[PDB]
RNA sequence: UUUGCUCCACACAAUAUAGAUGGAUACGAAUAAGGCGUCCUUGUGGCGUCGCUGAACCAUAGCAGGCUAGCAACGGUGCACUUGGCGGAAAGGCCUUGGGUGCUUGCUGGCGAAUUGCAAUGUCAUUUUGCGUGGGGAUAAAUCAUUUGUAUACGACUUAGA
RNA sequence: GCAGUCAAGCGUUCAUAGCGACAUUGCUUUUUGAUUGAUGUCGGCUCUUCCUAUCAUACCGAAGCAGAAUUCGGUAA
RNA sequence: AGAACUGGCGAUGCGGGAUGAACCGAACGUAGAGUUAAGGUGCCGGAAUACACGCUCAUCAGACACCACAAAAGGUGUUAGUUCAUCUAGACAGCCGGACGGUGGCCAUGGAAGUCGGAAUCCGCUAAGGAGUGUGUAACAACUCACCGGCCGAAUGAACUA
């Protein structure tokens, strides 16, 4: 009971290794990976998997992601493959609520006019239900 | 998108928020804005005391009652900082200016209602952190405000009801989430999953 | 603008009597060919009295970085002028591609010195090949085993007027 | 010329000159009116036997002027209640 | 330089805790409790284990290290307050007129009121800040200890009973009168 | 805190040309004491 | 002053609108930090989870939304009443009780729509002011003129008079 | 101010092609401490306001400032 | 200031420079559509609170006439450079040690020993130690720094330029 405390901040790192989601440009919307730190504001990302080119990209393009795997420095876009695909990152990607708000966010663009009347219909019936559990409980 | 909009004007910069305000009452948006004594100015507050003190001794000299009046209340000043920005002598601009409201505190029927912030005049997303500011609280009270106290106390009571307010929804919200997830499981939840919602 | 190294060679102007000139060559960083060649005749002329009538371009080369996704330390000799004298300055600048650390170069001189695209000559760019031969701490210091720094305070771009909830600044 | 604090010389808005500040208020002390209403009726002159240490004319006696106000008692006939507001 | 980090250590001893959450910063020793409010600074607080804490400044300036140091000084002063404490010994001297200083209870609270400081009929009271104790010391003349855990709070008492016996329009070679503090320490002293 | 006066940068038109003729005036000099 | 004045309901007029056209949808504080959930030895605690925009959430099918037959459930919601509180910052609103009365698109059926002619805001909101009905309510002052002088250029002020 | 004296530096780099910051003879001038006012078309009063480059009042700093009195300075209209 | 040339204005509206004799665009019939100049794009006010890399925090910044006057410099503000330097056969900063002998050198002084005064400032031993960088005594003494060593480990200092 004589342990100090001091609370730490799970601040995401720029680092070698770490996934990155491309917010802008022609690969918006798109996984990439931190090969190389440029400087204070550009890091040299490479996104083989989803068709990213391996470039320079300002640290403002992109949002840092809580995915890491482990990368050496300077990897070619080969071995960046390979490491991204035995590290599993699509898969832990798509397992986040981040990712599938994203997905949630394109299937609404997506729907037709039947389907959001379909939608609204779905929604009228699961509140009945829920309106009836609600009161019951 | 709504017939009244609400600004919390705490933790925003005067200038720029002025600058929103003017523009969105000009283009027929009723705007109301409370909390005015939680204003930030960027700069040291003897900085903006001092100017606040230039424009205290501009006045009229043969009149003192026609010069410039210094209003001295949180929600005056900020709304000088946009009568500033507004063309205010044509009917337009007094037309622009009617559709405004600034309060201290959050009075009734306010209190109740859903206050919005502006972004881009945020201190938090403008201000570079290290830099000084002034609250506009403290800078009417040095100039000769007098109710900063009771708008404390009765924005203290305020509080209170709100957050008994807050704990009641908050355990109406987990029993409504509870019940959907005993829902989630049904032919009509996985539609819904599949049509994204 | 978007700069592009270009090789230049010149030569004097033949004559009778006169064959196989001094053939100069420079690397010039400019956004077209025009400038270019404008900045290889000012550069000449100021290297020896070779007036442009009194010179021939023979040849201009657009040259690509060898390794443009590489990594690589640049050391930048420059000379630039001022109200004062002229004054050579060494910088080190971390970037993927010699056009990239010219521009960011151009960029540096214009906010530190003032000093303009006109102004700037660029004497040599060279990359080191040796981490221990940087000098500057600005750039050595990210040539450390697993570096890594945090972002703090991230600031998220609003597209509307009003936002519906408090903003929080964490990554 | 003249004190530019009592300006404007306008005349007063009552013949009943308001009070515009009573003394603070404390808690703990009984329950006391601050004020009273009188007509003022002449003055006259008295004589003092002044019992003022230090000065020339203590153990002496001096004759000064004064105001008599004639007070019969008040009736209280009624009671409002104030509010504090931002305003 | 503007360098990408830079640290500072806070070594804790075996019997204090140190609790920090969103820079407010409790130390709890054998002695008590103290509690600063750091939020003025801009700093990240780390621990690896229970006997050191790092303090790092990302991205910062001159000013920004600057007080980076201050930060780790200050939780230094705060863990040396709560193991050892700080005694401060004034001596208060005079030529003709003695002084005398006492400490009364005037309105429920503590003052060090002085008496006939060069013949004054003016009595000086001097608040005792809250967590220094005042006491006059055995065997010795005319010596007063403030001892506290706060080093901020005894230094500045021991400041406004210096400051408070000034010696006005006078020469200060000739009228030596005053209280001055002889000495600072700690409230142990083994050795 | 008796706030001062401070003075005006609000530049008039009499002062922005007469500081242009001075500059012209400076340089011309400049070329003739050069010359000499 | 030939039922004058005022508050309710329907019934038609006139009026003019700085500008309805699903919903202004309520913690506070911090931002070098937080929200939510769970647990304990109850705190500056442990663990889990969330953000990366409201792109949300709620509403949302029916002559601009008619008339009917059932099924399942006893939920959702409106209206006229009623119970018990709470809110004084500009409270003028929030919540709750009980019964009655409708609707219900949670599910299955049955009739109607056309001709506004291939579009025309195609009229559905709310301010005020009047007139008519039936449901109630309450029965004053001020000014001039006269008068006082604590007032006064005139006004104004201040007294008095069944 | 005059001539200088060297130069901190500068001069298209150039020490006496040439400049040049800051610092050092002589003046009404003789020593022992003797005798050796301008203004005429401006000026009065009253009286308002403003400046501070403060005479007094307030608070401070220094000085052989013992005390007393004073000197120099700082904030201050 | 005296000449000569060439422009602008005069007889001249229009866009811009908030405003205007000599500034920046552009010269003019009445209209429609498109594109632009100069100048701009937080709001007033049409148009990016665009994107990017840097710098600056002013106790009345700056947003300009500028290859102009206050302007020669001053600053323990901040940034980037040039040339000198010292450094793991140990740099900078700190603590602790040493800091010696003729000798209290020589002249005047009541006294003056490195430190009220005037002249070369010497010789030996030294890792190293001035016939002394300051405080300090009546003279001493004591401390001190010049310089060298131990301590731990890593780059540091000076002068200039913008």
């Amino acid at each position: 009971s004589t342990d100090s405390i001091v609370k730490a901040s799970n601040w995401r790192l720029v680092e070698v290794g770490r996934v990155v989601l491309i917010k802008k440009g022609q690969s918006a919307g798109k996984l990439a990976a931190i090969v190389e730190i440029i400087d204070q504001k550009k890091v040299l990302i490479d996104g083989p998997k989803a068709g990213v080119p391996r470039q320079a990209i300002n640290l403002g393009q992109v949002v840092l992601t809580p995915l890491t795997f482990a990368l050496p420095r300077g990897a070619r876009t080969a071995t960046v493959s390979k490491k991204w695909a035995a590290a599993a990152v699509c898969e832990k990607w798509a397992a986040s609520s981040w990712a599938k708000k994203i997905a949630q966010r394109e299937r609404r663009a997506a729907l037709t006019d039947f389907e959001r009347f379909q939608v609204m219909v779905l929604r009228k019936q699961k509140r009945y239900t829920v309106k009836k559990a609600l009161a019951k409980a | 998108v709504e017939p009244v909009v609400v600004i919390d004007g705490k933790g925003h910069l005067v200038g720029r928020l002025a600058s929103v305000v003017a523009k969105q009452l000009l283009n027929g948006q009723k705007i109301v804005v409370v909390r005015a004594e939680e204003l930030n100015i960027s700069g040291e507050f003897f900085r903006n005391k001092l100017k606040y003190h230039d424009f205290l001794r501009k006045a009229t000299a043969f009149n003192k009652t026609r010069g410039p009046f210094h209003f001295r209340a949180p929600s005056r000043i900020f709304y000088k900082a946009l009568r500033g920005m507004v063309s205010h002598k044509t009917a337009r601009g007094k037309a622009a200016l009617e559709r405004l409201k600034v309060f201290e505190g959050i009075p009734p029927p306010y209190d109740k209602k859903k206050r919005v912030v502006v972004p881009q005049a945020l201190r938090v997303l403008r201000l570079k952190p290290g830099r000084k500011y002034t609250t506009l609280g403290k800078l009417s009270t040095s100039v000769g405000w007098k109710y900063e106290d009771v708008v404390a106390k009765l924005e203290a009571k305020r509080k209170v009801s709100s957050a008994e307010y807050y704990a009641k929804k908050r355990a109406f919200t987990k029993k409504v989430a509870s019940a959907n997830a005993t829902a989630a499981e049904s032919d009509v939840a996985k539609q819904l999953a599949a049509l994204g919602y | 603008a978007h700069f592009k190294e270009y090789q230049v060679i010149g030569r004097r102007l033949p004559t009778e009597s006169v064959p196989e000139p001094k053939l100069f060559r420079m690397r010039i960083f400019a956004s077209n060919e025009v400038i270019a060649k404008s900045r290889y005749w000012y550069f000449l002329q100021k290297l020896h009295k070779v007036k442009k009538a009194s010179g021939e371009i023979v040849s201009i080369n657009q040259i690509n970085e060898a390794h443009p996704t590489k990594v690589k330390n640049f050391g930048v000799w420059v000379r630039y002028d001022s109200r004062s004298g002229t004054h050579n300055m060494y910088k080190e600048i971390r970037d993927v591609s010699r056009v990239a650390a010219v521009e960011t170069l151009y960029q540096d001189m214009a906010a530190r010195h003032r000093a303009r695209f006109r102004s700037i000559h660029i004497l040599k760019v060279a990359e080191i090949e040796k981490t221990a031969d940087v000098k500057r701490q600005y750039v050595k210091q990210f040539l450390t085993k697993d570096l890594k720094f945090p972002l703090p305070h991230r600031v998220q771009k609003s597209t509307k007027t009003f936002s519906y909830k408090r903003p929080s600044t964490f990554y | 010329h003249g004190h530019l604090g009592f300006l404007p010389r306008k005349r007063a808005a009552s013949i009943r000159a308001r009070v515009k500040a009573f003394p603070k208020d404390d808690r703990s002390k009984p329950v006391a009116l601050t004020s009273f209403l009188g007509y003022k009726a002449g003055m006259t002159t008295i004589v003092r036997d002044l019992d003022r240490p230090g000065s020339k004319f203590h153990k002496r006696e001096v004759v000064e002027a004064v105001t008599v106000v004639d007070t019969p008692p008040v009736v209280v006939v009624g009671v409002v209640g104030y509010v504090e507001t931002p305003r | 330089m503007k360098y990408i980090q830079t640290e500072q250590q806070i070594e804790v001893p075996e019997g204090v805790t140190v609790s920090i959450k969103s820079r407010i910063v409790k130390v709890v020793g054998p002695r008590g409790t103290l509690t600063k409010n750091l939020k003025h600074i801009d700093v990240t607080f780390t621990k690896v284990n229970n006997q050191l804490i790092k303090v790092a400044v990302h991205n910062g300036g001159r000013k920004h290290v600057a007080a980076l140091r201050t930060v780790k000084s200050l939780v230094d002063n705060m863990i040396t307050g709560v193991t050892k404490g700080y005694k401060y010994k004034m001596r208060y001297v005079y030529a003709h007129f003695p002084i005398n200083v006492n400490i009364v209870e005037k309105d429920g609270a503590k003052f060090i009121e002085v008496r006939n400081f060069l013949g004054d009929k003016k009595i000086r009271n001097v608040p005792v800040r809250d967590g220094v104790t005042i006491e006059f010391s055995t065997n010795v003349k005319d010596e007063i200890v403030l001892s506290g855990n706060s080093v901020e709070d005894v230094s500045q008492n021991a400041a406004d009973l210096q400051q408070i016996c000034r010696v006005r329009n006078k020469d200060i070679r000739k009228f030596l009168d005053g209280i001055y503090v002889s000495h600072k320490g700690f409230i142990t002293e083994d050795l | 805190m008796r706030v001062r006066k401070r003075q005006s940068r609000r530049t008039s038109t009499k002062l922005k040309e007469g500081i242009k003729k001075k500059a012209s005036a400076h340089r011309k000099k400049e070329k003739k004491m050069a010359k000499k």
